[PDB]
């Protein structure tokens, strides 16, 4: 089973932090752009955050300085930090690489309401 | 270094003559499956077997396979036969392996290649139907006005399925020659069922019905066109590694200002016999001498205005173009019969353009001597005949 899989969300109430969790199932988090998404009930899926092979990391601007990407290529595993958060965060949360990014191929996401 | 990966004779059902000939094939690597009339004795993105689909076939020979690639915008089939199921076996299992590799190491790469492309705008409704431009076995060509904007494009519908091997080609837009004189994707996008692909539709008329009503294009003016199509030619060849291979007088259009287009609307005929190339005749091995035959044939349509080879009867006029002699016009003067004789080498490895040089022999030849090159890339050349059309709207060459 390659894949990936989202694990850490709940509920969290407004200004709380989460950490989000993207375990690799036979891919390579090295050797790929990684990046973070997040879809609400009525909008379309959002890029988050991006962790280059470098280590360069990039974010859009409603999570700068709010979020952290970052990859641990120890344990194949990306992060998403989550500080000061808002209801227009709640939403679900996705990790990909590019090549399912652009073949449309997502794990299960995890769901992180906040009010 | 690309390594030989599987090699041996096939069948090789002919692609416009439609007879069966052995041919020594050589798989490689690189995603390259290219015929030879015998095995040689020792690279064309024509020729790649990345990205087909696969089809196993007993009809109408037992054992054939056929290989089906979308090149462009255009669907593409290869129809090859074997003697034993188990040798046809063997063949798809090469071509198979080869590809999956090409498609691995591809994302490997762009996955490490990444850098914010990890980003995640048209469909049917918004176009007008207006004309059937043309049809073909997996789809058709519609001229079409954008709603919104009132803009005339030809628009590409195929079926999906004949494209898409279990999977999915929408960011084609982003991939589009930087040439003028190349047709333009405007939009691609699909449907449930179809993939459709919008391209620029030049409002300044067919070239055929202006060279038709003048009956016949001065040197001068054969000059100008022909330099837009070499340059156009040279940027396949060199910038894309790709020859075009449709080369006629039916795929010239003129823009509002009188620059060529040259048109990408060409679907699966699964004929236009008086361009096809001696080398094509004959299935020959072809490359990209077979663009520069055509350019002969277009620029002696245009200098003399009729074909250099016609008869009524289709195995006549290939006799003609295999074998006869080209004859000129009393009235040609000999810089335009020395291009077109050279154009017009039977033997691709004579003919002008041929060698290693490409274009460049064109470029450089006496009937082009005084064209500056990057002046034809820039559409700095004036045209000779401007259209008659108020903007890029008026319908005047339609209706
Ligand atoms: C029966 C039969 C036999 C053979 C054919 C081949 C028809 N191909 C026509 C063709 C070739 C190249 C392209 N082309 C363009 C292009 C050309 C002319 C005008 N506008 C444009 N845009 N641009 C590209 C880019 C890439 C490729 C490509 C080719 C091969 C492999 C991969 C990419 N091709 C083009 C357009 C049309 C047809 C037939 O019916």
């Amino acid at each position: 089973q390659v894949q990936l899989q989202e694990s850490g969300g709940g509920l969290v109430q407004a200004g709380g932090s989460l950490r989000l969790s993207c375990a690799a199932s036979g891919i390579d988090v090295r050797i790929k752009t990684m990046a973070w998404y997040r879809q609400a009930p009525g909008k379309q899926r959002e890029l988050l955050a991006s962790v280059l092979v470098s280590g360069s990391t990039n974010y859009a601007d409603p999570v700068k300085g709010r979020f952290t990407i970052s990859r641990d290529n120890a344990k194949n595993t990306v992060y998403l930090q989550m500080n000061k958060l808002i209801p227009d965060d709640t939403a679900v949360y996705y990790c990909n690489t590019y090549g399912r990014l652009r073949r449309d191929v997502w794990g299960p996401g995890t769901q992180v309401t906040v009010s | 270094d690309v390594a030989i990966v599987k090699e041996g004779w096939l069948h090789k059902r002919g692609e416009y003559i439609k007879t069966w000939r052995p041919r020594y094939f050589l798989l490689k690597n690189d995603g390259t499956f290219i015929g030879y009339k015998e095995r040689p004795q020792d690279p064309l993105n024509n020729f790649s077997v990345a990205q087909c689909q696969l089809m196993k076939t007993e009809r109408p020979r037992p054992n054939t396979f056929i290989i089906r690639c979308l090149q462009w915008t255009t669907v593409i089939e290869r129809t090859f036969h074997v003697e034993t199921p188990e040798e046809r076996e063997e063949w798809t299992t090469a071509i198979q392996t080869v590809a999956d590799g090409l498609k691995k190491q591809e994302e490997e790469e762009m996955d490490a290649s990444a850098e914010h492309t990890d980003m995640e705008r048209v469909t049917m409704n918004e176009f007008e139907y207006l004309k059937l431009l043309g049809k073909g076995t997996f789809g058709k060509v519609i001229l079409v006005k954008e709603k919104a904007t009132g803009r005339y494009y030809a628009m590409k519908i195929l079926k999906k399925e004949v494209i898409v091997a279990k999977d999915e080609t929408e960011n084609r837009v982003l991939q589009n020659s930087r040439h003028p004189f190349l047709t333009a994707l405007k939009y691609s996008f699909q449907t449930h069922d179809r993939l459709c692909f919008v391209m620029e539709y030049a409002n300044g008329g067919e070239l055929f019905f202006h060279l038709s009503r003048e009956r016949v294009f001065s040197e001068d003016r054969a000059r100008f066109y022909g330099a837009e199509i070499v340059s156009a030619l040279d940027y396949l060849h060199s910038e894309k590694n790709v020859v075009y291979r449709d080369l006629k007088l039916e795929n010239l259009m003129l823009d509002k200002d009188g620059h060529i287009k040259i048109t990408d609307f060409g679907l699966c005929k699964e004929g236009t016999p008086e361009y096809l190339a001696p080398e094509v005749l004959e299935d020959n091995d072809y490359g990209r001498a077979v663009d520069w035959w055509g350019l002969g044939v277009v620029m002696y349509e245009m200098m003399c205005g009729r074909l250099p080879f016609y008869n009524q009867d289709h195995e006549k006029l290939f006799e003609l173009i295999l074998m006869e002699e080209i004859r000129f016009p009393r009235t040609l003067g000999p810089e335009a019969k020395s291009l077109l004789s050279g154009l017009l080498k039977k033997d691709p490895k004579q003919r002008l353009g041929g060698g290693s040089e490409d274009a460049k022999e064109i470029m450089q030849h006496r009937f082009f001597a005084g064209i500056v090159w990057q002046h034809v890339y820039e559409k700095k050349l004036s045209p000779p005949f401007k259209p008659q059309v108020t903007s890029e709207t008026d319908t005047r060459y339609f209706d």
